């Protein structure tokens, strides 16, 4: 590495994995949450 | 020592919800 190298450049890397079980979801994107509605047909969204 | 396992030491595989089934 030198700052003159673009194959030879250094670069940073990060690498997300996401794990998608069935246990209880732990890290959620930021759409706010909304009240439960019974015996209604809706869309719903429960974790994802 | 040393003894039969029988057929003991099953546990859930998986934490969903399965009833009055056959599940392989």
């Amino acid at each position: 590495f030198q700052p003159t190298n673009v194959g030879y450049q250094p670069y940073r890397v990060v690498v997300l994995s996401f794990e998608l079980l069935h246990a209880p979801a732990t890290v959620c994107g930021p759409k706010k949450s909304t009240n439960l509605v019974k015996n209604k047909c809706v869309n719903f969204n429960f974790n994802g | 020592a040393y003894t039969n396992s029988f057929t003991r030491g099953v546990y859930y595989p998986d934490k969903v919800f399965r009833s009055s089934v056959l599940h392989s």
